[PDB]
């Protein structure tokens, strides 16, 4: 009172100093049940990986994938996101996904890489040098591999041309390395392109078979569909906290509403555009907002020069969140008083409280 | 399997007055016994709308679309701009356990329909990127409206028992949203489809322009009652 009067001493009377508001104390999120998970399983567990010049191309588009699961997963031997961090893939994510499955050599896995050159890289596949995603590549020698022979797999060898990235050769022309004409049989100058390859179970590092899977995301200026869950936490009732329901933020205390919404809407708003009710996309329930309390704050003295002590009135706020002890603690129609005894007597009005009633010095 | 037929099915267009039809929630905020304006799209009151008793015709911004449905006669609908493989093509069916909406590049015939004895419409399906599949839609008033606007596209619907002979009743009843669709497409022109079996089906179209409304919400959020403000200066 002394520092907003730049006083030493003040006159007898009701002064208003501050304000007062209560400071949230958690925060809570809340998102639907997020469900139809996107089909990653059929791919990464299928019963057989095509060759490495006619992988097989898989769209992923409008669902959810869970990136953690893969992420923490050891059976993957390389696991290498060039386009961004692993750990952030589960957050930010883009309009489409492309699968490309195939299998190659344990030498070969470096050369599906941007920026790469080599007989896989140019000839059976190519990845772009500004290629964003991933690329997941685990060894299948216990599966893929033959004791037999698994010639089944084959690999391009010869072409006149590199090869684009994402494009796929399937072509078996007979490549003519010399100027000498092939009528469709192989001679000195014509080999076969393709190569099956000759995977053993026991043939040592790098000869085992490696099946490989690139995601390539793509961000076309469709909306993004398919990256992962929004996680969400347990709702917290009756405290002034900020929460942040599906999107909307918003800072207040959650109540149970009875109003009766169309099952429709999301949120509703009384007037002046400022929402007051709210669905729970769980539990489909109307809850009411209501900000928390605020208030300014107002002393009752008698004067510096009678005596010293004060009272605190706190404006329309009820006396339940009054922080601190003083006195008794009086609830009035203008609020909470601290600092004064209520009596049952009527005398003329020294300091105009409100409601008709007003306090004095005797204490107060 | 798609041959043009003989007899030109050339359906008078007449025109009617739309009377104060045509009115949708503009989104999903609920609001309690209260009186709010709004400026979007619409279609205007009193305007003059199409009755056909099936000519490509032009999209714009929005189509408001009418059926006297009887035993559902109406079975799809078509989108597009050049209606071939060349562009991106919507299709919609409801067939008898199902609607299914496809985004491909189809080879639609001069005078696609459902055939009975599922779609035939169509001689090639090339490179289909989106697929829907969800609950069918249907002496029967059907109500729809079809908007199109940033990549969105929303479709609204209403049913309504009926019994007046001719035209469009004197009522008042909003369209809830129906479907939403997040695909980018910028159709211009569209087309139905009807149930023709070898061996007379009428409706009404009309379109929608920008103007402002104002909404009366009553107690439990339902849109009993609209005004047009640029209409008669007693509206504005
Ligand atoms: C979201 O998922 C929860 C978890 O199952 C659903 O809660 C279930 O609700 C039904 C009906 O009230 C109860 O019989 C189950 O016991 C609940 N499961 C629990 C508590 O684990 C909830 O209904 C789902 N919300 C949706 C689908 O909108
Ligand atoms: C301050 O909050 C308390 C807590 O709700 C209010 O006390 C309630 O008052 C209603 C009204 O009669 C009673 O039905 C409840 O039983 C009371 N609850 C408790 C725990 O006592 C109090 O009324 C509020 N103060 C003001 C001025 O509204
Ligand atoms: C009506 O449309 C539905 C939706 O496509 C058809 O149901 C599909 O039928 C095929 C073959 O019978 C199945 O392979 C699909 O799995 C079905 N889909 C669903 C969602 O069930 C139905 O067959 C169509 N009916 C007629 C008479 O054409
Ligand atoms: C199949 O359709 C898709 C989308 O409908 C085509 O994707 C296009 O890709 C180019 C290359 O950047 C973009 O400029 C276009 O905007 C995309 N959309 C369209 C409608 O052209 C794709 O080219 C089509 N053909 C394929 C995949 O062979
Ligand atoms: C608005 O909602 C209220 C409550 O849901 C409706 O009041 C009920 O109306 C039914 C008739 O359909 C009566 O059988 C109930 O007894 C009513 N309950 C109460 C508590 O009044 C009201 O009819 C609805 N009004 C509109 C215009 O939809
Ligand atoms: C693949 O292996 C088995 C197949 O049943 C399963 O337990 C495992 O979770 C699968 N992994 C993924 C990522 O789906
Ligand atoms: C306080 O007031 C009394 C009379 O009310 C006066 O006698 C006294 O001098 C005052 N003391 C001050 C102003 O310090
Ligand atoms: C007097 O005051 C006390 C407490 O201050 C209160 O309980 C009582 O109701 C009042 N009236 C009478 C007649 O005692
Ligand atoms: C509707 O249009 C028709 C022909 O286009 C015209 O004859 C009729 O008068 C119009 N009705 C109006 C403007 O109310
Ligand atoms: C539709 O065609 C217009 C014509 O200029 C073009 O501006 C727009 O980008 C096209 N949109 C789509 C989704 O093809």
């Amino acid at each position: 009172t002394k520092c907003t009067l730049k006083s030493f001493t003040v006159e007898k009377g009701i002064y208003q100093t501050s304000n007062f508001r209560v400071q949230p104390t958690e925060s809570i999120v809340r998102f639907p049940n997020i469900t139809n998970l996107c089909p990653f399983g059929e791919v990464f567990n299928a019963t057989r990986f095509a060759s490495v010049y006619a992988w097989n191309r898989k769209r992923i588009s409008n669902c959810v994938a869970d990136y953690s699961v893969l992420y923490n997963s050891a059976s993957f031997s390389t696991f290498k996101c060039y386009g961004v961090s692993p750990t952030k893939l589960n957050d930010l994510c883009f309009t489409n996904v492309y699968a490309d499955s195939f299998v190659i050599r344990g030498d070969e896995v470096r050369q599906i890489a941007p920026g790469q050159t080599g007989k896989i890289a140019d000839y059976n596949y190519k990845l772009p040098d500004d290629f964003t995603g991933c690329v997941i590549a685990w060894n299948s020698n216990n599966l893929d591999s033959k004791v037999g022979g698994n010639y089944n797999y084959r690999y391009r060898l010869f072409r006149k041309s590199n090869l684009k990235p994402f494009e796929r050769d399937i072509s078996t022309e007979i490549y003519q390395a010399g100027s000498k004409p092939c009528n469709g049989v192989e001679g000195f100058n014509c080999y076969f392109p393709l190569q099956s390859y000759g995977f053993q179970p026991t043939n040592g590092v790098g000869y085992q078979p490696y099946r490989v899977v690139v995601l390539s995301f793509e961000l076309l200026h469709a909306p993004a569909t398919v990256c992962g869950p929004k996680k969400s936490t347990n709702l917290v009732k009756n405290k002034c906290v900020n929460f942040n329901f599906n999107g909307l933020t918003g800072t207040g205390v959650l109540t149970e509403s009875n109003k009766k919404f169309l099952p429709f809407q999301q949120f509703g708003r009384d007037i002046a555009d400022t929402t007051d009710a709210v669905r729970d996309p769980q539990t489909l329930e109307i809850l009411d907002i209501t900000p928390c309390s605020f208030g300014g704050v107002s002393v009752i003295t008698p004067g510096t020069n009678t005596s010293n002590q004060v009272a605190v009135l706190y404006q329309g706020v009820n006396c339940t969140e009054v922080p601190s002890t003083g006195s008794n603690v009086f609830q009035t129609r203008a609020g909470c008083l601290i600092g004064a005894e209520h009596v049952n007597n009527s005398y003329e009005c020294d300091i105009p409280i409100g409601a008709g009633i007003c306090a004095s010095y005797q204490s107060i | 399997q798609c041959v043009n037929l003989r007899t030109r099915t050339q359906l008078p267009p007449a025109y009617t007055n739309s009377f104060t039809r045509g009115v949708y929630y503009p989104d999903k905020v609920f609001r309690s016994s209260v009186l709010h304006s709004t400026q979007d799209l619409f279609l205007p009151f009193f305007s003059n709308v199409t009755w056909f008793h099936n000519p490509v015709l032009p999209f714009n911004d929005g189509v408001y679309f009418a059926s006297t449905e009887k035993s559902n006669i109406i079975r799809g609908w078509i989108f597009g701009t050049t209606l071939d493989s060349k562009t991106q093509s919507l299709l919609i069916v409801n067939n008898a356990t199902n609607v299914v909406i496809k985004v491909c590049e189809f080879q639609f015939c001069n005078d696609p329909f459902l055939d009975v004895y599922e779609s035939g419409v169509y001689s090639s399906a090339n490179n289909c990127t989106f697929e829907y599949v969800s609950q069918p839609f249907l002496k029967n008033l059907r109500e729809f409206v079809f908007k199109n606007i940033d990549g969105y596209f929303k479709i609204y619907s209403k049913h309504t028992p009926i019994n007046l002979v001719r035209d469009l009743p004197q009522g008042f009843s909003a369209l809830e949203p129906l479907v939403d669709l997040p695909i980018g497409i910028n159709i211009t022109r569209f087309q139905t489809l009807l149930a023709l079996h070898r061996s007379a089906a009428a409706y009404y179209v009309g379109y929608l322009q920008p103007r402002t409304f104002l909404l009366k919400y009553n107690e439990n959020g339902t849109i009993t009652d609209a005004v047009d403000c640029a209409l008669d200066p007693l509206s504005e």
